[PDB]
DNA sequence: ATCAATATCCACCTGCAGATTCTACCAAAAGTGTATTTGGAAACTGCTCCATCAAAAGGCATGTTCAGCTGAATTCAGCTGAACATGCCTTTTGATGGAGCAGTTTCCAAATACACTTTTGGTAGAATCTGCAGGTGGATATTGAT
DNA sequence: ATCAATATCCACCTGCAGATTCTACCAAAAGTGTATTTGGAAACTGCTCCATCAAAAGGCATGTTCAGCTGAATTCAGCTGAACATGCCTTTTGATGGAGCAGTTTCCAAATACACTTTTGGTAGAATCTGCAGGTGGATATTGAT
């Protein structure tokens, strides 16, 4: 019967709503579906990151996604890189050395 | 005997460290500095180890990026060596000044 | 204490940042910068600590501070 | 003494897109910070939108416009699709 | 339909500091933008502070911390003074 | 009789209006203390005063009686703290005159 | 009405030069004017894209100065003097 | 005589001049046209408060002027005096724009 | 580009422990079901304000010429910063405590939200008041050629 | 050094667009006396934080040697700035129609607000495991030198 099930999402529509009722100022309300919509958004973007990161880990012969993988997935992707100007702790940087700095 | 030409070990270190994710500042000196800086804002403070680690991560991320922009400024100037005027230019364009 | 932030460690940071050759004056410069950074962040953090009437700077204090400095960090509570 | 986290749901989504792949605690941490960040961004923009237009309810329309505003195109297209799909399916049953 | 402003009060304060000096409409416009801006920021930081400390109410204590973040150095010291002072004056009925 | 809360606080800025704007921001789902409006009105007033002080001076320096956006810009860019606090764009403010040494004739 | 095309070239070389002059620039390479146009288009696109998104959200056909002010705030290019 | 200012003297006059003034530097009508053209390629049948066009021009000119200041710094840093696309790119990159 | 040697890096495979993933019972949200409350959508429409048109005039953009000096290329040597092996201290680690103190309760006064009835203060205009934009003309530079 | 050529001032002048000031009610402020909470205030648990300690092993600080980078000096092709002729198109003044905001109403569909009944996610305990970090030994890379 859960709204997450009804919406066909893994993410918690109910919790998302309970969190949204703390953003509507005073005298503020939240649509029945805003919770569903946001839940969907969060789930989708989580899926996108998790996919790219799992790829980075398969291409690295490991089973567990680490933060390095998360970093490689984010920075390796134009859109994710654009959206996530956070700092992934323990992700390091992407290897890159400038042309003019190499020998001969 | 045997000796590497200047620049070679450098490039080797660049490869190595760009490969790893480890903190490059030693933990205790850093903690010590954090504590001393903080002492001047509120006295007898304690720190979650997570807070010191957050600080150190934030720092090293910051200094690494800043070094990237700095290196770019040195390359603008047809150099290969970064100088304080490079860090200065970088920080200005960033609006940190 | 700031001098405790050693030349070879700053070398390491530069290296990860793709730097091949380092001027002698870079280390003092880097220290100054790192000090301003830590000052700006800790000040804010501790302000959150004191507002929460605590004697203990929490990681969340640092995370909130970092977020205010537009230096958002992932992995410690947000 | 409870402390809610998106860990469970992240893990679930992981198992859908990569049933073979696991996740470290630090990584799971990043994922949390990610979800919280984006949630706060969306929520913020949505409340702002409703304000600008002198509304009091945050509807899915605020959520959607906010998504257009926050997410770079393509991520935004797909996010809009997912959102509308979730909502239709939810409104049918 | 009346739409509010800060012009009346900017103007008062103006006459207080430089009683000889006028302000052009565009300047007043900037001033209004300035005030609504800093108001926004203070309110925002305050609501966040309240959130972080499981508190449902925003008090002078919130505003004061908000002002300590936000405002640099001397501005902050003087602002705190003026606020604290206005508040103690206001309480002593 | 009725004393306004602004008067009660010794302020030119509107404590009531500001309290209303804080109720409507807001919390969310929460409440605003009696003093928060006062403390806010006081900060906003103080800063309007700091700005108007510096601007007014600039207006004097240019032998004019009436503050324009240019003046506001001179005052804000001229002061380290206002300049830090205010990274807005001031429509009609122009820039502060500044040429680099290297550009100047040898 | 009438087809709109190449209006970026409306941003004349002398106007760009003036802008660099306020920007404190003494000497200007011939390749600046096209670069600048490039940059201006991107800037404008982004702001307008957001502004219109606000317009559309409000079910309006007219882009208001408020739409641009919100747009600008989003881009972190906050503007004083139109916000009211 | 005839009479010529040496190359760079007028340029400096213009820096002083425009640094002194505050009026918009791009001609108003062409700018409007650019705005309408860009908007149109996003949503047809749009209208603009004149106010909105002006807000945009203010924002844009402020933007270009600051950008040129940064660019001018990169030129100087390169021990030059002529700004080049190189510089604008260096500035925008460091500004974290591109 | 080879002939050597010194070191670096790279794959394959290995074995345990620090981290996982997996399992198992109690509070605190999430869903149901009923009864108001209310926001803001649908519908007339008053009425700013936007697009368009017209037309005249000079402020500017455009294009060309011509040569000054700037960027870019080259060469070069002083000296800075890298590589390195040498010698030692400070960071790192890891069980112990002790204890400071974040977090959790369990509780009444202070403090906030209400909900109605007056009592102003601010706002949208009319209506007076004046800065100053913008046009002068000579005093004082400021430049650049002999 | 000069003067000659222009540009830059700086101050005086004055009616006009733009302020500052005078005027009428609606919305919003203040004063009431109900109602509800909330957060602070104490008194105590447990986590997790500081502080020694007592060391191996790192990792840093040191002085040598010199390779190679930076910067200084010097040339020059030609890009870009200054000036000029020419005339387009932006600017400025004004009016027109009508699109479209935006100010009002009336009021279903959707939201809140209870009060219950279940359900699930957080916790702190168990049962595997991924892969770190360490082995070869095998090519690669780098640097001196046919």
């Amino acid at each position: 019967v859960s709204r997450s099930q009804r919406a066909g999402l893994q993410f918690p529509v109910g919790r998302i709503h309970r969190h949204l009722k703390s953003r509507t100022t005073s005298h503020g309300r939240v649509g029945a579906t805003a919770a569903v919509y946001s839940a969907a958004i969060l789930e989708y973007l989580t899926a996108e990151v998790l996919e790219l990161a799992g790829n980075a880990s398969k291409d690295l012969k490991v089973k567990r996604i680490t933060p390095r993988h998360l970093q490689l997935a984010i920075r390796g992707d134009e859109e994710l890189d654009s959206l996530i100007k956070a700092t992934i702790a323990g992700g390091g940087v992407i290897p890159h050395i400038h042309k003019s700095l190499i020998g001969k | 005997p045997h000796r590497y030409r200047p620049g070679t070990v450098a490039l080797r270190e660049i490869r190595r460290y760009q490969k790893s994710t480890e903190l490059l500042i030693r933990k205790l000196p850093f903690q010590r500095l954090v504590r001393e800086i903080a002492q001047d804002f509120k006295t007898d403070l304690r720190f979650q180890s997570s807070a010191v680690m957050a600080l150190q991560e934030a720092c090293e991320a910051y200094l690494v990026g800043l070094f990237e922009d700095t290196n770019l400024c040195a390359i603008h100037a047809k150099r290969v060596t970064i100088m304080p005027k490079d860090i200065q230019l970088a920080r200005r364009i960033r609006g940190e000044r | 204490n700031i001098q405790g932030i050693t030349k070879p460690a700053i070398r390491r940071l530069a290296r990860r940042g793709g730097v091949k050759r380092i001027s002698g004056l870079i280390y003092e410069e880097t220290r100054g910068v790192l000090k301003v950074f830590l000052e700006n962040v800790i000040r804010d953090a501790v302000t959150y600590t004191e507002h929460a009437k605590r004697k203990t700077v929490t990681a969340m204090d640092v995370v909130y501070a970092l977020k205010r400095q537009g230096r958002t960090l992932y992995g410690f509570g947000g | 003494s409870r402390k809610e986290s998106y860990s469970i749901y992240v893990y679930k989504v992981l198992k859908q897109v990569h049933p073979d792949t696991g996740i470290s605690s630090k990584a799971m941490g990043i994922m949390n910070s990610f979800v919280n960040d984006i949630f706060e961004r969306i929520a913020g923009e949505a409340s702002r939108l409703a304000h600008y237009n002198k509304r009091s309810t945050i509807t899915s329309r605020e959520i959607q416009t906010a998504v257009r505003l926050l997410l770079p195109g393509e991520l935004a297209k797909h996010a809009v699709s997912e959102g509308t799909k979730a909502v239709t399916k939810y409104t049918s049953a």
